[PDB]
């Protein structure tokens, strides 16, 4: 009879439109288990992300709202596409679950990191990640959690970013929320953050792609800092000064480190043959690597700079790279405290709009 | 320099 239905996936219940069929578990977001599904109507695979009673908490509601808002507003071929949203509940009183339907790519980067890319591919993927990020920044939005598993590819070599639950404007104003291995110094050390925090993440991702494995493993949130300095060497005192004193003391206390050169961090052995023409060179990759993986955010290259970089700009196209900003209605401001129930209200209104 | 159009996820 009715519009929705139900399937047990392990201990999770998916209640979804009858159009969606054959659900399979695939992964998680900050919030959400996610299923792959057939959309019998549109006749294509999709991804359904269940957000479970997200109003149950400041956190969950904050993240859910953003994710709802940003997914509606964002539009770029390198951001993952909105397709549908719904709740199966029939009212603000009944309400508990949100569901988001998105396009399904073929794989996340996990994945590619292991295979051995030629330069044109490696540079192309980066270029696509960056246009994606420039799209968010373009509107003041920082992704904060870029990592191989938030970046999805397809076998035509296209690429999109994913999961906006973490996404907000600039820093300070909780610490262990961004994935450990991709944490920038400004995040490890508690000093707050600007858009180029995303650039640090890209640097790590690129590094891994080449490295074959995680660039700064780091066995806990503190060792993490060791890995960073073990490699890049001890930041400047100019830098340390901006460190809060409690943390400043620890840092200044570490064994000093010269740090390896990028040629040593990233030898030729590791790179493919150099490509047909000029800018896709192992050394150009190094140069770029060296401008992203910089401890001091104020000496770190931006997205627009990164797109300009000779290794990335060989694909440069203004209609991808200088699109119109997603438009955020000044209502939603990624920070406000609401309540227990002001939240349940907001999301509902927002899902309601979107159904 | 052409954009690749294949990517092997075998």
């Amino acid at each position: 009879d009715n519009n929705f239905y139900s399937v047990e996936i392990g201990d999770s219940t998916f209640t979804v439109l009858k159009r969606y069929q054959n659900l399979k578990p695939i992964g998680s977001g900050a919030q959400g288990i996610v299923c792959a599904a057939y959309d019998a109507i549109l006749e294509r695979n999709v991804a359904i992300k269940k957000l479970s009673r997200p109003f149950q908490n400041q956190t969950h509601a904050k993240r859910a709202y953003r994710e709802l808002v940003l997914m509606k507003v964002v539009n770029h071929k390198n951001i993952i596409g909105l397709l549908n949203v719904f709740t199966p509940q029939k009212s603000l009183e009944e309400f508990q679950d949100v569901y988001i339907v998105m396009e399904l790519m073929d794989a996340n980067l996990s994945q590619v990191i292991q295979m051995e890319l030629d330069h044109e591919r490696m540079s192309y993927l980066l270029y696509q990640m960056l246009c994606g990020i420039k799209h968010l920044h373009s509107a003041g939005i920082i992704h904060r959690d870029l990592k191989p598993s938030n970046i999805v590819v397809k076998s035509d070599a296209t690429l999109k970013i994913l999961d906006f639950g973490l996404a907000r404007t600039a820093g300070t104003s909780t610490p262990y929320v961004v994935t450990r291995y991709y944490r920038a110094p400004e995040v490890i050390l508690g000093m707050g953050y600007k858009e180029n925090v995303d650039i640090w993440s890209v640097g790590c991702i690129m590094g891994e792609m080449i490295k074959g494995g995680v660039l700064f493993p780091g066995t806990d949130h503190i060792d993490q800092w060791n890995k960073v300095i073990e490699q890049l060497g001890t930041p400047s005192p100019e830098f340390m000064k901006k460190l809060q004193p409690t943390v400043r003391t620890y840092v200044e206390n570490r064994p000093k480190y010269a740090g390896y050169s990028f040629e040593k961090l990233f030898p030729d052995v590791l790179f493919p043959a150099d490509s047909e023409h000029n800018k896709l060179k192992a050394s150009q990759a190094r140069d770029l690597l060296s401008k992203m993986l910089v401890i001091d955010a104020s000496k770190r290259i931006s997205v627009d700079e990164a797109l300009q970089h000779p290794y990335i700009n060989v694909w440069y196209d203004p209609s991808e790279a200088e699109a119109p900003p997603p438009k955020i209605p000044d209502k939603q401001l990624d920070e406000r405290e609401h309540t227990i129930e002001e939240w349940k209200e907001l999301i509902y209104k927002e899902v309601m709009d979107l159904e | 320099p052409k954009r690749p159009t294949t990517l092997n996820l075998f």
